């Protein structure tokens, strides 16, 4: 299996940031969940920051 | 709906919609004047179509109203029937949405999980449907019943 | 742990494939089969060799074999090479 | 997504209450306008490889800077073919789900698969927001042309292509 | 409106290979040092 | 077909088609014999259609006839009217089974690299099939053409 | 913050083209109503306390969130309740006078559910009171201002869900 | 907008809107006719509005289009119209939105940063939009005079 | 992911020094309440599903988070509660054995709250039901294996919270 | 906030030794360009207006975000550009003096590719304008001033990217 | 440690620890007055451990300490006897852990990178490993000898 | 991803015009070097093992990180260095051949003083060991070679910084 990158597939526009972020060797120190908090905050309002 | 899950099912294979999706969304649009109608039939039915529905479930399962039942007492048989009351109320949104999908994510999805975390006999659960669909089916036609009494049908299979 | 804690039709983990393979289990087969992608005329991907013959798990053959033929596959012929039949404890 | 009547549903849902007659009437009004949502839908799909040329020429006549070099900033519009290519794609997703949507009856569609990081993919490759919400509109008037006589199907048809344009803008007012 | 955001790295799309370019990249992708082939590889073309 | 579609879309979530599914099954088959109608009707027009195909696809595009292009000759164009009864006779195979699966595992998926490594235009049978529906709609009345419109306009999508 | 004249200049301007006739078919739209929500905002303005004493004793007056361990039991939470439910019937009516719920979510809707949880507000309780603010808002507007009046306070029961 | 603003004032006094906002809300809406043909005016005669205010604008200040001056040149000089142009169109919105809230927000919130950040002469750009306003309120009637030159000169003054 | 023994050794190991009389004061410690630990995870195994089924009922069964609008309304986010509430359970009783809550925050506090607030789930109404969870387990494995498997569970509120 | 001198202090005091030949051998080099930087600074302060002025005519000055619907349109956006510019100009004439990029991440760094996120700032067209500031700063104070001034500006780059 | 695995292991399984896990863990704890003993007698025999230790390794090794020798001189001697030390307390730790992870994650995970990299013969470290284990397991009964000599064993197995 | 033909073609397409005297000329100069770049990065190749084994024995090797409670102790920790170190003069290779530091703050730069203060490795040791590694690269390559690949070092001990 090979990483699909930027110039290998026609990517989705709801996903763009954070699949980029998954491409990099800084993956394995979010310990945080990046994917599952922004796939839901898309439907929810803004949050409190 | 059929209109929201014929459009992802196009989405996912990156083309429009075919004719055969096409024709019938249409062909469902036009048939919304007729589903309002039966639904508006179990709309204002509830009182008769819970009450008798928990009608037979009581004479067909005693045990879960009696004591040891879940169902027992003054408290859980009122609760034994909102529930009835719930998915009467699903079944009035699959036969406007055409389809199980509000019933599917309601109701549903996980069912077994919360019952059996509940105590209740999932079982008892999908009798208590089947005879308010009996009592549902008896206050319209033929060719309405075939419907109305196809969307409980589907639930009594998802509940086993 | 194993595929049949209870889930079956309107449980809340999706209905899908389940095995009655226990506990890390022990048994493999040796399946053989071809199955054309019958999806790169759209893709346009690199091409593979679709004539595999290969030690498929018993823990995850029949969602294998469920989905060689999701795909149109064939199945030419398959095994079970490692683990024994009848078998009440020691499939493990 | 959640078409109009899915939406109408979840609306009752969270009250946790029947369907009244208030929402069974928005219901209708899908009902009325959906047989003539389709050959919007059907003239689409007809018109669709023609719609996105006549925009693309209606735009860079009024934007030869997309056709030209980028200047030193590194911003991405038709330069080359292989950005003019890419760059027609882009106007083909947005018929795309803007044909839908006018199905759906209900913007759902819309924002959860084209809105959603819209702003964030065309910020990293520099894409010209402006000139991309002047070409949705673009299509806008050049699908009208076809139903003008009459002026029902035209807020129909409206309705997708202005839910874009209000959400890519970084407000200014 | 959008109610959340991923963040916009800065991405450079490719372009295009140069001789000079590629096996510079070739050797890159399998995390070997430039090998006397593919290194000799970007010898003759500066000559050129 | 379209109960094709249905089976292999419930097939791949491991359930029995749902409420609204099986609308469109029962659906699809009241509307039968009048596919079957009107597809005798069209396999009575081939002969009809093709010659009025060849009119305007060549008045369009008199390079593709010309000495130099792909359709000179006589043999070139022999089966240059070949393409349009294979055509026109796949189209009554999608008009029959409600959908467009008959127009896309064939004639669809992969038309481009054919027509390329043939050195057919891909542009030009886009209008060639563009010509094909122009020509249908005179041996056909107003009932009956926007039954078969959508089924045209596809094979334009799917060329493009 | 952008009512729906500021909303159709913003997409107007962010393409950089002037106000065409799509424009301002939906700005003469707007104009048509804008003798409805003033008539609809100034009862309201009028029927402030009355609307909220009229909402809480139909939804949530009596349920135990009113008796002791409820969520409304002391008087100072009993009192921040009315003072909760006067914003939502106040900015719901700013939302139909400027015809566009952009400053409901700027200015109620961001940080509230969020809030709410915080603090252990029910979120189920908080919309039946808002549906039932609602219901009494179409009594006093008539039926088409309610549905204007009504169309934002879904919109806020909606976010805050 | 009045609309606007006139409802983020009683928003933050935490209270409704009084007669005298209710009472010109509804004033302002019963204006709306009238605003879109002034705006109507101005917005098809931004040829000669622009081009003759640009022309007093040069014999007026000869040393912003002479050589040394910031706009000067072919080049500059296109730009030395272009910003009239823009001010010239957020006038047609204060027409429309009854108020210089959208001049307030674009052209006039900082805008003495950017143009001392250009080596642009603040107040030569100011003597441009007086040019225009002369020629604006010389295409319309007394009665609209006052109000198509009351928003200039509040862009007059904000600007120095 | 650090246990009693994993604990001590690291902070014996981390100064480059010998297992002195101090560290092994601990460790004689930790093997005195080995006996009581395996058999408090022992009933918790058998009672996982009975336990659950009492904090629920005793904490948020009949609140309106189970009613409509509420958290906990529809069936899948019924469901997702008990499978929610069994990991605070289970890790817990990870943390009893291994008498050191290093694998708490490792495998469930970090992005914890951070997520709940990402799908708006009541933090509020979760402690309540962990506290109450706890209480019921005091019950089964008595007084002092209560204070064992207690003391894990307000650490998962603490910082959860 | 550490200079060339302070990070060399506190490396040689974080083991505890003394100034040796290697601490005060990099401060014999600092105090060598200590001349340079001073002069590179002075002309900075004096054409920071010409300076800023020439890399936005030179970068984004005309692209399409200078243009209605791009992301420095309104007057208050274009204006906030000259001012988040100057700083850049500014710290990176800090940096420049102090030797040491500490003070850049500690004030300019942090929390700036996550606020151009949340504003929607596009950061491509960022960097390119301080790489165009970049080379305008060279052209003042010379080749190896412009090689010290040039190496913070791409070391704000890499962490604003 | 045998406590911290057999939890990861079972944390993996989506399940509860079995009898064999809780018959084990019970069974190490008991083991655990046992383990500390065992432990002391090496805990204040690193004198005489290291030093014989190494005694036998130059033995059968002197190339590694004579000139040319990675240990060659005052300085590499002292620093091949403190690896001893080093390895010598790992096994302290896995005694008392009960496994060989304490050893596992420290000493011998990457434990060829870094000899290979120091120029040092990693086959002779092993042999240092060796001379350390027969001065343990001479010190202990025949019961202890069986563990003391087992981790040690481990070591030399991943040294190779 | 860039070289410097990559990066000279850029800045003339950019603008849209060819390949003027002045791209030419930094490209005639790029050729020049080419025959010295091939060499260095032949005798890196070579000696990657002994480069890494030399600058850690002179830069970090007995230093208290190495010790217990150092960054460094244990074999994994210390395996990862020599492994961590590859990278930097593997990368650095790369852009010495390619005449552009564009390589590295895309593939190494970027998340790495990041990661590193996630992990807690220390920065100040790890330049120390860049600097080191540095400097026995100008050992065998030559001064001017080194010259070149001392100059993407620093690049990464600045952008590391
Ligand atoms: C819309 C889909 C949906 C369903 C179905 C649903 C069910 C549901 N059933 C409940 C209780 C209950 N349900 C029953 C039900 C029964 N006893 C019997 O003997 C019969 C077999 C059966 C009814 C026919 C009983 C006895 C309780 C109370 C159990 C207790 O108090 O422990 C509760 C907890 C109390 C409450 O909040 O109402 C929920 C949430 N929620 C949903 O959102
Ligand atoms: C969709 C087409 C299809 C079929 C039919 C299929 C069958 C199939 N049946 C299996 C096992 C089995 N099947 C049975 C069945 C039976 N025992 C009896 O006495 C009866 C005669 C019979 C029930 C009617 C049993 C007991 C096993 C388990 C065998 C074992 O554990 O060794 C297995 C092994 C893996 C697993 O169950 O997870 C497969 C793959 N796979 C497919 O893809
Ligand atoms: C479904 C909603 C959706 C959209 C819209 C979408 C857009 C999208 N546009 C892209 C590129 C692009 N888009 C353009 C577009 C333009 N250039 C201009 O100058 C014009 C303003 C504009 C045409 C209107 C260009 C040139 C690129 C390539 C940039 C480059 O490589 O230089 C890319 C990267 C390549 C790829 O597709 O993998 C994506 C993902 N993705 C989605 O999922
Ligand atoms: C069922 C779907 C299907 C199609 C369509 C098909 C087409 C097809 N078209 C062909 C050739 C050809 N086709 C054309 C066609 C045309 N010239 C024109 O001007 C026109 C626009 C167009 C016809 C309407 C020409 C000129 C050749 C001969 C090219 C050559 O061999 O020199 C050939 C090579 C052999 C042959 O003629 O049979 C194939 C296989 N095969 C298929 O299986
Ligand atoms: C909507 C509010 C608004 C305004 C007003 C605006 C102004 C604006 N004026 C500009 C330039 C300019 N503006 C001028 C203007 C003038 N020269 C003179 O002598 C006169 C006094 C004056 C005009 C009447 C010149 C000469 C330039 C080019 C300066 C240069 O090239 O350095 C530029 C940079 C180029 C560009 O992107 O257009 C902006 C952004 N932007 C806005 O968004
Ligand atoms: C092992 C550490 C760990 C935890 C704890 C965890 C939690 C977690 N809880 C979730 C949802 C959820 N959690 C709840 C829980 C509750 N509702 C209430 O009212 C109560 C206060 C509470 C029960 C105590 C609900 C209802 C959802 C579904 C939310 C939704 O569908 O939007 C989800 C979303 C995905 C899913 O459930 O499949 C995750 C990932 N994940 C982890 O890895
Ligand atoms: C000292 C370290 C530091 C920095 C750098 C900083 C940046 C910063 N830039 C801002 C806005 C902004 N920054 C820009 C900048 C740009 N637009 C473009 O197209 C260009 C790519 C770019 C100019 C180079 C714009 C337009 C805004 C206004 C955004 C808005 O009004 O939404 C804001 C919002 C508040 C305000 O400007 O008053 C902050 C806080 N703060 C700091 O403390
Ligand atoms: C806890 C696990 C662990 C081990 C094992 C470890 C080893 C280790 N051995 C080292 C050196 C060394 N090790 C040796 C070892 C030997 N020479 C020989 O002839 C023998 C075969 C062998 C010893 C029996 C020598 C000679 C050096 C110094 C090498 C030099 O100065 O270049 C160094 C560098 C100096 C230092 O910081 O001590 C480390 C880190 N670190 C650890 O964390
Ligand atoms: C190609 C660009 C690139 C780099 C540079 C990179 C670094 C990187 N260094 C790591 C760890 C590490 N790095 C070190 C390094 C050091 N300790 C010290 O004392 C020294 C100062 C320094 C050696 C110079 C250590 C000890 C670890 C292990 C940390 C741990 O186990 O907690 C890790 C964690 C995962 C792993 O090593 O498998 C990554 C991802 N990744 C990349 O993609």
């Amino acid at each position: 299996p090979y990483i699909r990158g930027f110039g290998e597939e026609p990517q989705e526009c709801r996903n763009w940031g954070t699949q980029i972020d998954l491409f990099q060797y800084s993956a394995p120190f979010r310990k945080v969940p990046q994917s599952i908090t922004l796939f839901s905050d898309y439907l929810k309002a803004l949050p409190d920051q | 709906s059929i209109v929201t899950k014929s459009i992802v099912n196009a989405d996912a294979e990156a083309r429009y919609l075919s004719p055969g999706e096409l024709d019938r969304i249409k062909s469902f649009v036009l048939s919304g004047q007729r589903r309002l109608r039966i639904a508006q039939t179990l709309t204002e039915n509830r009182e008769r179509i819970v009450k008798q529905g928990g009608q037979q479930l009581f004479q067909r399962r005693p045990d879960v109203v009696s004591p040891g039942g879940n169902a027992y007492g003054e408290e859980m048989t009122a609760t034994c029937l909102r529930d009835l009351d719930y998915y009467l109320r699903l079944v009035t949104y699959g036969i406007i949405a055409g389809d199980v999908t509000p019933i599917e994510e309601i109701g549903l999805v996980g069912v077994k999980e919360m019952y059996s975390a509940l105590g209740t006999p999932i079982s008892g659960v999908a009798e208590g449907i089947r005879c308010m669909k009996d009592v549902a089916c008896s206050l319209l036609s033929g060719e309405d019943a075939a419907e109305v009494g196809f969307y409980f049908d589907y639930t009594l299979a998802a509940m086993q | 742990a194993y595929d049949m804690d209870g889930t079956g039709a309107g449980s809340l983990e999706p209905r899908g494939i389940k095995s009655s393979a226990v506990e890390k289990d022990s048994r493999c087969f040796k399946v053989t089969f071809v199955l054309p992608s019958q999806s790169r005329l759209y893709t346009f991907r690199e091409l593979q060799n679709v004539y595999t013959t290969k030690m498929v798990p018993f823990s995850s053959w029949y969602a294998e074999q469920q989905r060689i033929q999701k795909m149109g596959g064939k199945i030419l012929k398959v095994e079970l090479v490692a683990g024994g039949q009848m078998r009440s404890v020691g499939n493990q | 997504m959640q078409d109009i009547i899915t939406s109408v549903i979840n609306q009752y849902d969270l009250s946790g209450r029947y369907l009244d007659i208030k929402g069974i009437n928005q219901i209708n009004n899908y009902f009325d306008t959906g047989l003539k949502r389709l050959m919007i839908a059907k003239l689409i799909n007809k018109e669709a490889t023609n719609l996105i040329k006549e925009a693309s020429e209606l735009l860079f006549i009024e934007q030869p800077e997309l056709l030209r070099p980028c200047g030193n900033a590194f911003i991405g519009n038709a330069y080359t073919t292989r950005r003019y290519a890419a760059c027609i794609r882009d106007i083909e997703y947005y018929l795309r789900y803007s044909a839908y949507s006018i199905i759906a009856g209900n913007n759902s569609i819309l924002d959860e698969r084209v809105l959603d990081g819209l702003k964030e993919t065309y910020n990293s490759l520099l894409v010209p927001i402006g000139p991309t919400i002047r070409v949705i509109q673009l299509l806008k008037e050049i699908i009208q042309k076809k139903f003008s006589t009459e002026n029902i199907e035209n807020a129909i048809i409206a309705e997708p292509f202005d839910y874009l344009a209000i959400n890519l803008s970084d407000k200014n007012l | 409106v959008t109610k959340a955001s991923g963040g916009s790295p800065v991405v450079k799309p490719q372009l295009y290979k140069t001789a000079s370019m590629l096996t510079i990249a070739q050797a890159e992708q399998q995390d070997r040092f430039l090998e006397l082939g593919e290194l000799n590889q970007l010898v003759s073309f500066l000559n050129t | 077909s379209l109960v094709t579609q249905v089976i292999l879309s419930a097939d791949d979530e491991l359930r029995y088609p749902t409420a609204g599914e099986l609308e469109t099954i029962s659906s699809y088959l009241k509307t039968g014999e009048y596919r079957i109608r009107l597809i005798s009707i069209l396999q009575g027009k081939e002969q009809e259609i093709i010659r009025l195909a060849s009119k305007k696809i060549f008045q369009l595009h008199p390079e593709y006839i010309a000495p130099g292009g792909n359709a000179s000759g006589a043999r070139q164009r022999a089966l240059c009217l070949r393409d349009y009864g294979w055509y026109l006779r796949l189209i009554t195979y999608a008009i029959l089974a409600g959908d467009k699966e008959p127009l896309e595992k064939i004639g669809i998926i992969g038309v481009r690299e054919m027509y390329n490594s043939l050195g057919v235009p891909i542009i030009g049978m886009i209008d060639a099939i563009k010509c094909l529906k122009e020509a249908t709609v005179e041996v056909i009345s107003q009932e009956e053409e926007d039954f078969v419109a959508p089924y045209y306009d596809y094979i334009i999508q799917g060329m493009s | 913050m952008q009512d729906a004249i500021t909303s159709v200049i913003n997409a107007a301007d962010v393409q950089g083209k002037y106000l065409d006739a799509n424009s301002v078919e939906k700005l003469r739209g707007y104009f048509q109503t804008g003798e409805l929500r003033v008539r609809a905002a100034a009862t309201i303005a009028a029927n402030a306390a009355t609307i909220i004493k009229e909402a809480v004793a139909k939804s949530l007056l009596y349920s135990d969130i009113t008796r002791p361990g409820g969520n409304m039991y002391t008087t100072r939470r009993y009192a921040a309740c009315i003072r909760d439910l006067d914003y939502y019937l106040r900015y719901a009516t700013y939302g139909m006078l400027a015809g566009d719920p952009s400053i409901l979510d700027e200015r109620v809707l961001n940080g509230l559910k969020e809030t709410y949880n915080s603090l252990g507000v029910p979120i189920g309780a908080t919309i039946q009171a808002i549906q039932a603010m609602k219901e009494v808002t179409g009594s006093l507007v008539g039926s088409d201002a309610g549905k204007e009046m009504g169309l934002y306070f879904d919109y806020i029961c909606s976010g805050l869900s």
